[PDB]
């Protein structure tokens, strides 16, 4: 779970932050624990200071969570970080990292999706699926 | 949503994957290479195509494919 | 036999190096979709020199 | 044929050009002192203009009824030196510019320094290729009989098609 | 002929292809707008233009359906190029014509 | 000069429509798409529709 | 403390052979053409040679001295084509009716028409420098000077190459004298800018002052003393300026009003030669160099005295601005970047200054009454300080990129401007929109109203006014200023405001701007241009790090071409991609700014006088007419003043005329990189790869189309050459021919 | 007469533009190299290079 009441990081505000579509479509949340205050870059533009233990944010898009995961990783060495997707109505789905491993280290209990049992040259001609609802990729 | 395919010609190296800066993609058990992995693409609703993932990808040609397709305000890159 | 030090002819059409000589650098196992690794002189569009190959997909030219 | 044409030195259109083209510069003439480095100036330019007009005249170049010379590049032998014996002159060096320079590339693919000895040329190397040029055409030509000039088709790369 | 259409001084039956003829490079000069600068810097700048529609008061009563953003990059071309085209025959028709009509 | 060129660039067009080195697999993507990306050293106005334009 | 290293760099050929020694990524030598191009693009970027802030210092210091050098080798030459292939002393003779030239051309091919007939006897090109007008005020009277100057500079430049050498391979100063920023600040003011004006003060007052009193009271060149002559016999200069009889006591008894001879407050113009006076261009060097060496007594250095510059900065906050100025001094002495931002934008404002000034207030002898002059040195001016503010934005891009950190910038200016980065820009974007609307706009209402036949309905002075009122009304303050608001000075600063028509031979030096609704127009043309070629730049800076389409845009760098097809498509986000878009406003701002000014001065400034006293102006002052529409611009601007260009074969200005087509010849070529991508390119290439490989004449160096960013670079800089140097051959054949 | 030849000339430029726009098209949408194979169209695709050097 998520828990909502988990203290922020130090920030005087800006205007890069959420609008609108945050509040009636999908927003996303980080958390983190960092062992020690800390300033770091906001990528909505800005310093802010990480609070010693539990840190939560809230951002627009996925790829602005996942950047700070990332400079998160590399600058402070955090690599607890949880990303979420929350919808208006209150459901929160975990995203990330999906199912506790990061997704660059091989973990069993994944299963392929989208893989193909050719190479890419293999792939048949526009004109044979031509007035039927098959891709040239699938 | 964006389509992405990963070709059985991957080496299991991991770039695309490191490469990806919306978490598409993860490394799955596999048979087929010296490195016993390869990439999949589980969360292509997440994609926004910008093709990190092939820039990354060391085979000729690519292992990894994104082809763009039908636009979401994920796949546009929104946040307004 | 391909094998290390052989040069072989790449008969992969999408291949930067379609008909193309390059050297034999290992073979792998057995299992492997594509283990001939093949080292090239020229560098293709994204500045590599190497790429896996199965048999199917090359000719030996010469001996080792 | 070419009655549009006339020859420059029946020209009169052609010989009011030399007139009118001297008598402008005449003018500029007077404005300096003679003796002076710029009055000397002009008398080389009027000479040089003069000694131009006459070459064209003497030559049987053909000219318009504007008065200025027309070239015929049709082949016939009474105007070779107007484009036929030219462009024989620019192949046999055009050709010797090629032939030495793709002799050279060819010289350097088989060292270990191909790619230095493109950015750092091999200048005794290349003088070699440079001095070899004068017989272009028959080693061309052998090159081409023994089977030498061209790879086979399925030796280059190709894109699929 | 043409560029005396109109002037300080009056208009003449030319004056209609004066104004055409200013058109005509106004309209090339626009498209070199579409094919010089491309995409993700007008996208950009209208992430800012979202920004402050929403937090300006009275204004931010009014809500879009659809959310605006910059042309794709196929469009820039073609949009580009439909400017540059248009503006191409609209100089220089009436370049053809008042030229012909002014001298003779 | 102008009908060669202008040919010149609407013959590689067809002719390269269906794929090149730089992408061997274009037919997949078809007439008009924006590019490949910026790998491979890069591929704005790769396809055929960017020939006609 | 002065802190430096010994014999750090040995002094031999062997990295000259090593091309791309200097990158870790480049030293490996080429498999791809994009090697060769990498490589000069990289060569000068120090920062991505190394890591080491003590290492790029020194190659930047060093680097300095040959930028000096070649500046000296610069200014010889222009002497040294005074000296020897000059009409300079036939011209300081009869200055009215002789151009200057300072080139001839060899006789090959028949390009000594181009050696036009520009009096005194002489034969060559007319120049539009200045140099003439600049050496007469020097006081320079023969070729002789002029020869002696030349080697002095050539002396000088060999001194600076040495001193680059020196610097870099022999005694490399350590890190800590670089950023010893108040010593550096304390001698470029009382040291470079101070005793520089004090010594030219001292030039004026001995040489100058005389020889030019003399030259203008009608004595002939070769009759005047030389220089040396009025230093050691003094009575030659108290006939001229009497107060030197009382020697140098006045100025130690503080009886400074007994110099009032030689130091003056005259203002407007002398008469003669419709320069400035000599007697008040020496009083203003005296008294800048006074508050210069005053001015560069502020720092602390080695004694107890002085301020830090720290914390100057560090008291400057308030409730509005969070931290204030804390750490922009660790910003400013560890950044380079950061440097030559601030002192791009001065040096590039400063040059468009100069630009305003010497026309309205020219400072040199016969400077007015060559138009040649007058049009060139302020299009020159203009142009290098719209290059310079333009590099501004591209270094504070650059330092965004590279150098800004979080943690030194926690709630200061830096990081409360981009904390609110969308209002900035959102109403930057809302006021180009306004001024693009209400400058622009007007002009098409007047083509408009014009083309129906509605003369009474467009804006114009005959009809709709709009009158610059707050410029008339500053005209008028200037103007009645004399003996009033400015009690001791005798004549306005600049005639342009107000008062009498000045003129030389009989041609107008300079008379009163009258400012209406065409003058109005065109400067909210300025306004809107400028405001749009700050907005792009700005946004580069303030979005160079991030924005909402591309979160992390820091790593991929300063300049990079796009992000990918994806997020609807990111071409052109990088911070550099805002350059390239800048140049093109800034180019087409500062095209309107010096059509301005040309067609303004013809039209209602420059001209002839009768006897009787009536003005006759280039152009009959149709500006206010024909400005008021693009129609106006089209006609009565680029093709009536087209003629003399256009019109130029066969004569000594057919330069100009080849110019003129090869400039846009190489600007259309431009479009070819501007409207193409590379992915066309490559694949043309492949075909023609196959056709060498077939005949065995491939190169082992692989061709490549251009990068997608070299594509950039290589469309804007041929639109920029091909679009400037159109406009120069346009500008010089005209007014080589009417002025 | 100006008018005409100009016109005329122009829409021919258009036609011509599109007869190449859609012979591009054809290859990628309808072209089936298997039921091609070796006839004087593959054949062209077989000496692209050649056409376009
Ligand atoms: C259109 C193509 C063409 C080509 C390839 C040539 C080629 C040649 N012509 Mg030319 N010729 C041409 C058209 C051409 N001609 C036309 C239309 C005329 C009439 C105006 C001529 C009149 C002409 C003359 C009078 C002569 C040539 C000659 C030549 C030869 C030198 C060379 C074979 C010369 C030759 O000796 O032919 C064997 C020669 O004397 N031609
Ligand atoms: C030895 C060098 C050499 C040789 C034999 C050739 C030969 C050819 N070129 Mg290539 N080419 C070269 C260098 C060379 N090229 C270089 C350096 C470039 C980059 C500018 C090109 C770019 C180029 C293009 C774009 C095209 C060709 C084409 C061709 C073919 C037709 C003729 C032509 O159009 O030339 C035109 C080439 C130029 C105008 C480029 C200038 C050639 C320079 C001056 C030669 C350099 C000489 C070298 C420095 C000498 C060093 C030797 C010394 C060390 C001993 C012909 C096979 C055409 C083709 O494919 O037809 C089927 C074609 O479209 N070439
Ligand atoms: C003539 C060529 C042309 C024109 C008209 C434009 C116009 C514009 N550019 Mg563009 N630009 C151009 C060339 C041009 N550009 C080129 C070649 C480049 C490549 C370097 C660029 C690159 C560029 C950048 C990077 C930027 C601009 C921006 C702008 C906008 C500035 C704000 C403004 O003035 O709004 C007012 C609009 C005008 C003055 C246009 C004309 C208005 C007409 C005369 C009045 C309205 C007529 C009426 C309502 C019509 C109704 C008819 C209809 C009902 C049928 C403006 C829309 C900037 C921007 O967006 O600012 C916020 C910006 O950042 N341009
Ligand atoms: C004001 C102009 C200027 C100045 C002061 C410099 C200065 C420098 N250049 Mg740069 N360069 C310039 C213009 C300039 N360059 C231009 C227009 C280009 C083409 C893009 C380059 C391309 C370039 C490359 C590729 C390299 C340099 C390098 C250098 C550095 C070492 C040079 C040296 O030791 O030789 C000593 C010079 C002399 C003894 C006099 C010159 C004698 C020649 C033969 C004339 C030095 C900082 C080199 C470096 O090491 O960078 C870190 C290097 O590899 N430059
Ligand atoms: C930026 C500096 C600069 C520039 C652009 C020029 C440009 C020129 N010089 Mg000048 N010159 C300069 C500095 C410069 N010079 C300096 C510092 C000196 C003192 C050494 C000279 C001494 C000088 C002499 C003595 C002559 C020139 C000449 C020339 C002209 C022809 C040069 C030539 O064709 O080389 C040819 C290249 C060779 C390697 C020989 C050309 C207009 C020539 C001239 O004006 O002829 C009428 C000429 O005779 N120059
Ligand atoms: C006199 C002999 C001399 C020699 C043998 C050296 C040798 C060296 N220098 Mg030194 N240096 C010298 C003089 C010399 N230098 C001078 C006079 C200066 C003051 C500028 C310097 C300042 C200096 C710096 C700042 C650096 C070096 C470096 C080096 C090393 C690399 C040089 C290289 O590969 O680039 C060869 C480059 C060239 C031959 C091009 C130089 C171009 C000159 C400077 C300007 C050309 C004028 C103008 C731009 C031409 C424009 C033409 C027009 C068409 C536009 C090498 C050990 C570099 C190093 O890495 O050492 C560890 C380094 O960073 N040198
Ligand atoms: C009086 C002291 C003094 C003077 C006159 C200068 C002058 C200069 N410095 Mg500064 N500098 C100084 C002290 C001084 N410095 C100190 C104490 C430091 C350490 C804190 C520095 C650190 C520094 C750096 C890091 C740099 C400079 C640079 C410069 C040059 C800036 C470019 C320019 O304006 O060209 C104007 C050009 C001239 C005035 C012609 C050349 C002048 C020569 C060098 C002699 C001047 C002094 C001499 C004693 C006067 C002779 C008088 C005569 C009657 C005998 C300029 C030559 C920059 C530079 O370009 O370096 C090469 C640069 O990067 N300086
Ligand atoms: C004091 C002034 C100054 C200084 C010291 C610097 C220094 C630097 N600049 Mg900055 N910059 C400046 C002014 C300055 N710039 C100005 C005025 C502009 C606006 C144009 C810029 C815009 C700018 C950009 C966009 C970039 C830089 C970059 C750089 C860095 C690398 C430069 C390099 O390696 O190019 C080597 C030099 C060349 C390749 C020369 C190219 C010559 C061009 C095409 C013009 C030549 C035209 C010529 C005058 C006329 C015709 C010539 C004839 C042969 C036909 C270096 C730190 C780069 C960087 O990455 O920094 C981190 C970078 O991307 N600068
Ligand atoms: C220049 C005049 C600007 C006056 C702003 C007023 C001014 O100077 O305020 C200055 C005010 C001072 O704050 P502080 O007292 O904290 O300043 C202490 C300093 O030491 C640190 O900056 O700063 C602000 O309130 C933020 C600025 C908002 C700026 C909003 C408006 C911006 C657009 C301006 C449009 C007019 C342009 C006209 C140009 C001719
Ligand atoms: C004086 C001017 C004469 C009039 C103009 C006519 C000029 C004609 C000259 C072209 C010469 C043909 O050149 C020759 O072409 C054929 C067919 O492409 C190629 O011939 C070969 O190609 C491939 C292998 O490479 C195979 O299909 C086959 O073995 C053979 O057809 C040769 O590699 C080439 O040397
Ligand atoms: C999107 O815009 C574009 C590209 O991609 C971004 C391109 O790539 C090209 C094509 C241009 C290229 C590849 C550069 C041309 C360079 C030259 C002439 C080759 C240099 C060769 C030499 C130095 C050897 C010659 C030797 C001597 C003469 C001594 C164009 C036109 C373009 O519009």
């Amino acid at each position: 779970t998520l828990n909502l009441k988990m203290p922020s990081p130090s920030f005087g505000g800006s205007t890069g932050g959420w609008l609108r579509s945050a509040e009636n479509e999908e927003k996303y949340a980080i958390t983190w624990i960092s062992k020690n205050e800390e300033v770091f870059e906001m990528p909505t533009a800005g310093a802010a200071l990480m609070r010693s233990g539990e840190n939560l944010l809230y951002f627009a898009r996925k790829e602005q969570c996942l950047s700070l995961g990332t400079q998160l990783k590399t600058q402070f060495k955090i690599d607890n970080y949880k990303i979420y997707r929350v919808f208006p109505n209150g459901e929160i789905q975990y995203l990330h990292p999906k199912d506790g491993v990061f997704p660059e280290k091989v973990n069993e209990g994944r299963k392929a999706i989208n893989t193909l049992t050719r190479s890419i040259g293999k792939n048949p001609d526009p004109v044979v699926v031509k007035f039927i609802n098959k891709q040239t990729f699938e | 949503a964006h389509n992405v395919k990963i070709y059985d010609t991957c080496i299991g190296c991991t770039q695309c994957v490191r490469a990806c800066p919306c978490d598409v993609l993860e490394m799955v058990p596999w048979d087929g290479c010296k490195a016993l992995q390869i990439a999949s693409a589980p969360r292509t609703e997440d994609c926004v195509g910008c093709k990190r993932c092939e820039t990354a990808c060391p085979t000729d040609f690519l292992s990894i494919r994104v082809y763009l397709g039908a636009e979401t305000s994920r796949s546009m890159g929104l946040a307004y | 036999m391909v094998q290390k030090g052989s040069k072989v002819k790449i008969l992969r059409k999408e291949s930067y190096w379609y008909q193309e000589i390059g050297n034999v650098v290992t073979v792998e196992k057995s299992g492997i979709k594509y283990p001939i690794i093949v080292r090239f002189d020229k560098v293709n569009y994204a500045g590599v020199n190497t790429n896996n190959f199965a048999s199917e997909e090359v000719i030996e030219i010469e001996a080792p | 044929e070419f009655n549009n044409l006339i020859p420059c030195k029946e020209s009169k259109i052609f010989n009011k050009r030399l007139e009118s083209t001297i008598k402008k510069l005449e003018n500029k003439l007077s404005k300096y002192e003679v003796g002076s480095s710029s009055y000397l100036a002009i008398k080389n330019t009027i000479n040089k203009t003069n000694n131009r007009f006459h070459k064209y005249m003497e030559s049987g170049v053909l000219c318009g009824k504007d008065g200025l010379p027309h070239l015929i590049a049709d082949g016939r032998w009474s105007h070779a030196g107007e484009f036929v014996i030219p462009s024989l002159l620019f192949i046999y060096i055009s050709g010797w510019i090629g032939w030495v320079g793709r002799g050279y590339l060819s010289a350097i693919k088989n060292t270990n320094k191909a790619i230095e000895n493109e950015i750092i040329i091999d200048v005794p190397l290349a003088l070699k290729f440079m001095s070899s040029g004068f017989i272009w055409p028959l080693s061309a030509l052998r090159e081409y009989t023994k089977g030498d000039l061209l790879m086979k088709d399925s030796e280059v790369t190709i894109s699929p098609r | 002929p043409l560029i005396n259409g109109y002037n300080p001084y009056g208009v003449n039956n030319l004056s209609v292809w004066a104004w055409m003829f200013l058109f005509g490079h106004l309209v090339w000069a626009t498209g070199f707008m579409f094919l010089i600068s491309w995409r993700g810097y007008w996208q950009e700048l209208i992430e800012t233009l979202a920004w402050a529609h929403e937090r300006t008061p009275l204004a931010n009563l009014i809500k879009w359906k659809d959310k605006p953003v910059a042309l794709s990059i196929v469009q820039a071309r073609l949009v580009g190029l439909a400017h540059f085209a248009v503006g191409y025959i609209l100089t220089y028709a009436p370049f053809v014509i008042a030229s012909t009509v002014g001298k003779f | 000069l102008g009908l060669h060129t202008t040919t010149l660039i609407l013959v590689k067009g067809a002719l390269d429509a269906r794929g090149s080195k730089l992408m061997p697999d274009k037919k997949d993507f078809g007439y008009s798409f924006p590019c490949d990306g910026p790998g491979r050293g890069g591929t704005c106005d790769i396809s055929a529709w960017d020939a006609f334009y | 403390k002065v802190l430096i290293d010994r014999n750090v760099v040995p002094t031999n050929f062997e990295k000259w052979s090593k091309p791309g020694h200097f990158s870790r990524s480049l030293a490996k030598g080429p498999k791809t053409t994009t090697w060769i191009w990498n490589l000069h693009a990289d060569a000068h970027d120090f920062d991505s040679h190394t890591n080491s802030l003590e290492e790029i210092s020194r190659k930047i210091f060093s680097a300095h001295f040959g930028q000096l050098a070649v500046i000296f080798i610069w200014l010889s030459g222009m002497y040294f084509h005074g000296a020897k292939f000059s009409n300079y002393v036939a011209w300081l003779n009869n200055p009215i009716n002789i151009k200057p030239s300072a080139q001839v051309v060899w006789p090959i091919i028949g390009q000594e028409i181009l050696n036009a007939d520009v009096g005194g006897g002489f034969q060559g090109i007319q120049i539009t420098s200045g140099l003439f007008q600049l050496w007469r005020a020097s006081g320079i009277t023969n070729e002789m000077q002029l020869y002696v100057t030349a080697i002095g500079g050539l002396f000088m430049a060999s001194l600076m190459l040495f001193a680059g050498w020196f610097h870099y391979h022999k005694a490399a100063p350590k890190l800590e004298w670089f950023q010893n920023v108040e010593s550096m600040l304390n001698h470029h003011l009382a040291g470079l800018l101070g005793l520089g004006s004090l010594g030219w003060t001292g030039h004026l007052i001995h040489v100058s002052l005389p020889i030019n009193k003399l030259l203008d009271s009608g004595i002939v060149p070769a009759q005047i003393p030389l220089p040396h002559e009025f230093i050691l016999n003094r009575n030659l200069m108290s006939e001229l300026y009497p107060s030197f009889n009382k020697g140098l006591l006045p100025f130690f008894t503080l009886n400074w009003n007994e110099y009032n001879d030689f130091l003056t407050f005259k203002g407007g113009l002398n008469p003669v030669t419709g320069g400035l006076w000599l007697t008040d261009i020496a009083h203003h060097h005296l008294a800048i160099a006074v508050i210069f060496i005053i001015a560069g007594h502020m720092y602390r250095t080695n004694w107890s005295i002085g301020h830090s510059l720290k914390e100057i900065l560090d008291a400057h906050k308030g409730p509005f601005t969070g931290e204030g100025h804390r750490g922009l001094f660790e910003i400013l002495t560890t950044s380079w970047h950061a440097q030559l931002a601030i002192n791009l934008a001065m040096l590039g404002s400063l040059s468009i200054i100069v630009a305003h000034h010497m026309y309205a207030m020219p400072p040199y002898p016969y400077l007015a009454t060559d138009y040649p002059t007058q049009l060139s040195l302020f299009t020159h001016h203009m142009w290098i300080g719209g290059f310079c503010i333009v590099g501004a934005g591209a270094h504070a891009a650059i330092f965004m990129v590279r150098d800004y950190s979080p943690a030194q910038n926690y709630n200061n200016l830096l990081d409360r401007v981009i904390r609110h980065r969308d209002a900035i820009i959102s109403h930057l974007n809302w006021v180009c929109i306004f001024l693009g609307f209400h400058s622009f706009g007007l002009y098409i209402h007047n083509d408009t109203m014009r083309a129906l036949g509605r003369p009474q309905d467009m804006f114009s002075d005959v009809a709709i006014q709009l009158q610059p009122i707050f410029a008339q009304w500053i005209q008028n303050c200037h103007s009645i200023a004399p003996g009033n608001t400015a009690p001791n000075v005798l004549a306005t600063t600049s005639y342009v405001f107000g008062g009498d028509i000045i003129s030389v031979g009989n041609k107008i030096a300079i008379m009163p701007m009258s400012l209406g609704t065409a003058d109005f127009m065109v400067h909210h043309i300025h306004a809107f241009t400028i405001h749009v070629t700050a907005l792009i730049l700005l946004k580069g800076v303030l979005f160079a790090r991030n924005s909402r389409l591309i979160p992390d845009k820091a790593n991929l760098g300063f300049r990079f071409p796009c992000d990918g097809p994806g997020r609807g498509g990111t071409c052109q986000v990088s911070g550099w991609d805002h350059v390239f878009l800048g140049l093109f406003w800034m180019y087409n701002s500062l095209s309107i700014v010096i059509f301005h000014f040309s067609w303004k001065m013809q039209s209602d400034v420059w001209g002839t006088i009768s006897s009787s006293g009536d003005i006759s102006h280039i152009t009959r002052g149709n500006f206010a007419q024909s400005a008021i529409t693009i129609n106006g611009w089209l006609r009565d601007f680029l093709w009536a003043q087209a003629s003399q260009v256009i019109q130029s074969y066969g004569s000594s200005s057919s330069a100009y005329g080849l110019m003129f087509l090869g400039a846009h010849f190489v600007w259309a070529f431009s479009l070819m990189f501007l409207f193409s991508g590379r992915g066309y390119w490559q694949e043309l290439i492949e075909s023609i790869v196959w056709a060498h490989n077939k005949l065995k004449v491939a190169p082992s160096i692989q061709p490549r189309a251009l990068s997608i960013t070299q594509g950039r670079a290589v469309g804007v800089a041929h639109y920029l050459l091909g679009g400037i140097a159109t406009t120069w051959a346009f500008f010089l054949a005209r007014i080589i021919a009417i002025g | 007469q100006a008018a005409l030849y100009t016109h005329h000339q122009y829409i021919a430029g258009f036609l011509m533009v599109g007869a190449f726009a859609h012979g591009a098209i054809f290859f990628i949408r309808d072209y089936n190299p298997e039921q091609n194979k070796n006839n004087v169209l593959a054949r062209m695709l077989e000496h692209k290079e050649a056409i376009i050097s």
